């Protein structure tokens, strides 16, 4: 049985590597070496946030392109006026690890988790102003990664157990669970249509699950190192997932296998962060050597650096317009980019 | 059947994976090419605006 | 002519050292601390004291006049006391900062921040300009740059000069650093070495001019002699281009962000 | 300028001002990480400094200071992930059975793992070895010898410059001595000084447990500043 | 959510009094307060505002130096001093909550408001003071104004609020923007100078005064106000 089955599963295992080859007909670079070079991009700092107290560990861009939430080390939520600069609102959370945090699409709600093992999701625009409690739903165990709304009811979520969970916001449960992975789950990201979404662990893959069935239709296992970020391409048919070895892989649903791989060989410190544009051309990429990255999606080529900040950038992220791109890192100070 | 169960489930897992369908390679680059040559006037990041629309 | 070689070797030094020192403290990402500004304070200063008293001597020892004119050697006097002021209070404040991290670390931990560093040498900077304003007023040639008033005059300034940036700053470097050095040895086999070196050169540095500048203001005859003055002003630039050199390449962050620049 | 974007400046004033009466408390606070396996007494410890929860955050106040010691006993056996976000801490307090021979080779794996670490690279490791009374009792015994364990304890030899306790057995002394040299060759390998392990014998009724907190600490804090503000 | 006033009634000329205003079901504080003015038989009126903490002040240049406006967060109240009250006093006023930032609803609970009885900024002008009209139909009440109220940010500082019989007035827009607790039959629509207030069917709770209010300028003027009627 245990042996025969052990067989199988390695039989399985080389015929899908071998059906991924034989439609590997060729690389990215190919067919991206005829368009034209995208050139330099030199972003400058049109903002500067002095408002966090420790590192920032996590950001994302609602619906509206002008409020950015970002969530620090302390226990601390702040949804900043990126036009203006100011401070829209400040949430003081009962867990001071907080390592994830996302706004609703809506614009009423965000959310947050770490090492307290529970999702907290707040409301916005409360009748009593001052922001609520809405739901602080539990079940997990592990430190939460990575938080994502796909509506103004449900959310899914990724914990330290290996297992993501879709959670209604309602009911306060998991709307539903995925297997387990081989490890912890860093890094979610949302698909345009909100009914797949690629996610990435500790173990060198990562597995595209559905909302509505709990199984993961494919499975890329193409790294080297533990994956820390992951975003998906404007479109829905790819998606960038980087790890600590300093190099990025460009995935694809429907050819089911990595397109071009974004290394250099002086980059030596890992990846934390990963993010396209509203083309998809860019692919913004944060890197532990207190600098982020932007390279063509296409050419790969070298289509920007970042150094304003002076520690190791935590998370980046592109405004749903495409206008500005917002970077957290663990300096306490996050920088608005265009 | 711990063992088994896990072998069992990893089997059913790779076997519905391998039966999804994959094209080649050339299409989905040629595709990502179109896409983000549809959108390139739309991305600030890639073609710099005026500062009129900043 | 070999006194201008010499000056002009230690001029450059000083400025080679002040300047490395300001670009490994400015062009780094990771030195957003208080010392580190507290250096960068002290390099701004004792480089600007000396540009602003090698450049003139040099001219003065060459040319054997003074070609800045009026506006000129205002200027540069101005200059040059104002860094050399803001160097004692830069060390001043450097030594407080050093005593309050190592015999109170709890403390230090929690009061010692970069904010706090940027407000105390802003502060003892402005300080210093208005102090040093006073120069503008008192001050004009002889051609020679000199005083318009009799040096007797000048008595109450420059015993402050001696009084409260001579005695009081060495007073307070030598006790915070004999704490430290106890602290240390009561649980650093080279700490106290280096801290009693940066004592023994800032006094035997400081001592000539600020002794010869307050002499000069009693006695009927004011020591002028060309050999002493040019001691004096070789001490004064050995010592300002070996505070970046004691306070900054002794010590593993500089090394670590020099090692950085040049990696 | 508009009159609402004039109260939105006003309330950004408002939440400056709350942010940075957070950050006096958030400064004005050391932070510390209890690690240790289901074995140590880290649960025993945290009931001592007395002075589906992934983390467990704990306030104590020693000589009008605060400590916030963080337990995490309630994750995945692998923390190479999220022991990351630790980092710029105070002090890291391992804990470990020093009585029990057999987890003796798992808490010093687990003492290396967390000491050669990327991100702890530049965070002291305290070490409090819990248990000395069940220790002594099994060494005095002598049904459960540590040369069984480790061939070493059979070529070690008593260390000439220690400090022998009053009332304490040669037998108990070396065995702890030894426990401590294990620990400190560990520490000190490819430590570079930027950290330091404290080796500390903690009994499991000794009041003065947060004492040792505050001890070893202070001499952290010493040691981190004399480097920053250009001492060392 | 609610803002309870009271300490009016009957004030001889030259006299003093205190006017209170009890808070609750939300952060008195996280909102800054409005006091306005409706005198019998006629509009709305702005007369002072406090922002919050205490950080910032303004009245209007006709109730300037008479009254005074404080806030007790504390004990989550708010208090108007007014001092040496004239003839024209005589009027009701109210207590309104008002939050500011991107998104927000300034003024969106009004108070219910006290009487008090005795014995060059932007203004807005309304056409029609009474439009008849029965349920079925729908509405346009036109708004004119001598200042565009498009500032360079883009924002349209124009709040509409609705008075029904024995009640306190209602927002309905605060930016074409919906505001909250309001069915999507009224609309807001025009440019910086002309303004329209659509209501697309009528119900009979829609019987009241429509007023105008722009917020370009700290000193509030509220227009004529439309009535609708059964």
């Amino acid at each position: 049985e245990l042996d025969q089955l052990r067989q199988e599963a390695e039989q399985l295992k080389n015929q899908i590597r071998d059906a991924r080859k034989a439609c590997a007909d060729a690389t990215l670079s190919q067919i991206t070496n005829n368009i034209d070079p995208v050139g330099r991009i030199q972003m400058r700092t049109r903002r500067t946030l002095r408002g966090h107290l420790a590192k920032i560990y996590a950001m994302h861009w609602g619906t509206d392109s002008r409020l950015l939430v970002s969530a620090s080390q302390d226990g601390k939520l702040i949804i900043w006026d990126s036009y203006t600069t100011n401070k829209v609102h400040a949430i003081p959370l009962r867990s001071s690890w907080v390592m994830t945090c996302a706004y609703a699409p809506s614009g009423n709600y965000v959310a947050c988790g770490g090492l307290d093992n529970i999702c907290s999701i707040y409301n916005l625009k409360t009748r009593e102003g001052n922001v609520r409690v809405s739901r602080e739903l539990a079940g997990h165990t592990g430190y939460l990664s990575c938080c994502r709304f796909l509506d103004d009811n449900q959310i899914v979520t990724s914990s330290g157990d290996t297992t993501c969970a879709l959670w209604d916001i309602e009911t306060g449960q998991q709307t539903t669970t995925f297997t387990g992975h081989t490890g912890d789950v860093m890094s979610l990201s949302l698909a345009p249509d909100t009914r797949l979404f690629v996610s990435g662990a500790c173990d060198a893959s990562a597995k595209l699950w559905d909302v509505r069935e709990g199984m993961c239709r494919q499975t890329f296992t193409g790294h080297e190192s533990d994956i820390n970020a992951i975003c998906f391409f404007p479109n829905g048919n790819a998606f960038a997932t980087g790890s600590d070895d300093a190099t990025c892989r460009l995935f694809d649903l429907r050819a089911d296998q990595e397109l071009m791989t974004y290394s250099h060989d002086n980059i030596i410190c890992g990846i934390t962060s990963v993010s396209f544009s509203k083309s998809g051309r860019l692919l913004l990429a944060g890197y532990d050597d207190f600098n982020c990255n932007v390279w063509d999606a296409l050419k790969a080529d070298r289509a920007g650096v970042l150094a304003g900040h002076d520690n190791r950038v935590s998370c980046l992220g592109v405004t749903d317009d495409g206008m500005a791109v917002a970077t957290g890192s663990w300096d306490s100070f996050l920088k608005i980019w265009n | 059947t711990a063992s088994i169960a896990q072998a069992r489930k990893l089997v059913e897992q790779l076997k519905m994976e391998a039966n999804i369908d994959r094209i080649k390679v050339s299409k989905a680059a040629a595709d990502l090419m179109a896409y983000c040559e549809a959108h390139a006037k739309e991305d600030p990041l890639l073609t710099p605006v005026p500062a009129s629309e900043n | 002519v070999v006194t201008i070689l010499l000056v002009l070797i230690i001029c450059g030094l000083g400025i080679v050292g002040n300047i490395m020192v300001v670009l490994v403290v400015m062009r780094t990402k990771h030195m957003r601390t208080p010392t580190n500004c507290y250096l960068v304070s002290l390099a701004v200063a004792d480089l600007m004291v000396l540009v602003a008293a090698g450049l003139p001597n040099i001219t003065d020892s060459i040319y054997g006049s003074w070609v800045y004119g009026y506006v000129g050697c205002l200027c540069i006097t101005y200059l040059q006391y104002l860094g050399i002021n803001a160097s004692s209070c830069s060390i001043t404040a450097f030594t407080i900062e050093r005593y309050i991290a190592i015999c109170h670390p709890i403390k230090a931990q929690f009061l010692c921040t970069f904010s706090r560093a940027k407000k105390i040498i802003i502060f003892v900077w402005a300080f210093t300009s208005l102090y040093c304003m006073l120069w503008f007023f008192l001050l004009d040639l002889n051609i020679s740059c000199g005083y318009k008033i009799s040096r007797n005059y000048y008595s109450p300034i420059y015993l402050m000069d001696f009084g409260v940036f001579y005695v009081v700053p060495m007073i307070l470097a030598t006790v915070l650093y004999g704490f430290i050095a106890r602290i240390l040895f009561l649980n650093r086999k080279q700490v106290t070495k280096m801290l009693a070196v940066v004592v023994i050169l800032f006094a035997l540095l400081w001592m000539p001019y600020r002794t010869l500048v307050v002499v000069n203001s009693f006695l009927s005859s004011p020591f002028q002699e060309n050999w002493f003055l040019l001691f004096c002003r070789i001490c004064i630039y050995l010592n300002s281009a070996i505070n970046p050199v004691i306070y900054n390449l002794m010590s593993q962050k500089f090394r670590a962000a020099f090692r950085k620049l040049c990696n | 300028l508009s009159a609402e974007d004039k109260a939105a400046v006003e309330r950004s004033k408002m939440i400056e001002k709350q942010l940075q009466k957070d950050k006096q408390v958030y400064r004005r606070t050391l932070r510390l990480l209890l690690l240790g396996a289901d074995n140590s007494g880290k649960s025993t410890i945290v009931k001592q400094m007395r002075i589906t929860s992934g983390i467990f955050e704990t306030k104590f106040q020693v000589d009008k200071v605060n400590f916030h010691m963080f337990d995490v006993g309630a994750q995945r056996d692998e923390r190479r992930k999220w022991i990351q976000c630790f980092n710029d801490v105070t002090a890291i307090i391992f804990v470990v059975d020093s009585s029990d021979y057999n987890r003796l080779q798992e808490a010093l794996n687990d003492f290396k793992s967390i000491w050669n670490n990327r991100w702890l690279r530049t965070i002291s490791v305290i070490l409090f070895l819990n248990k000395q009374d069940l220790l002594a009792e099994k060494v005095l015994a002598g049904k459960s010898k540590i040369e069984d364990y480790f061939p070493e304890f059979a070529r070690y030899t008593t260390p000439e410059d220690a400090t022998p306790e009053p009332g304490e057995d040669p037998r108990v002394t070396r065995a702890k001595y030894f426990i401590r040299k294990e620990f400190v060759d560990i520490s000190t390998a490819s430590g570079d000084g930027r950290h330091i392990c404290y080796p500390h014998f903690t009994c499991s009724v000794d009041t003065e447990n947060a004492r040792r907190i505050f001890n070893d600490c202070k001499d952290i804090i010493l040691q981190m500043n004399l480097r920053e503000y250009n001492l060392v | 959510v609610q803002l309870v006033e009271s300490g009016g009634g009957l004030v001889q000329p030259g006299g003093s009094r205190k006017l209170s205003c009890s808070a609750s079901g939300f952060a008195f504080s996280s909102f800054g307060m409005h006091w306005v003015r409706q005198a019998p038989e006629k509009g709305l009126e702005w007369v002072a505002y406090i922002s919050s903490g205490s950080g910032t002040i303004y009245y209007a240049d006709t109730v300037k130096g008479r009254f005074t406006i404080s806030r007790d967060d504390p004990k989550n109240t708010l208090f108007l001093q007014m001092t040496s009250l004239r003839s024209e006093d005589t009027a009701m006023y109210y207590c309104v909550r008002s939050i500011y930032y991107y998104g927000s609803s300034p003024f969106d609970f009004w108070g219910q408001g006290t009487t008090l009885t005795v014995s060059a900024d932007i203004v807005m002008t309304q056409a029609t003071s009474s439009v008849p009209v029965t349920p079925g139909e729908s509405v346009s009440i036109s708004c004119r104004s001598s200042k565009s109220l498009l500032h360079s940010n883009g924002n349209t500082y124009l709040y509409w609020f609705l008075q029904r019989p024995g009640q306190s007035p209602q927002l309905l827009i605060y930016r074409s923007n919906l505001a909250s607790g309001v069915p999507d039959r009224f609309s807001g629509s025009g440019s910086g100078t002309a303004f329209t207030l659509t209501i697309s069917r009528l119900e009979a709770e829609d019987v009241g005064v429509y007023y105008c209010m722009q917020h370009l300028e700290y000193p509030l003027t509220f227009g004529a106000g439309t009535k609708l009627e059964l």
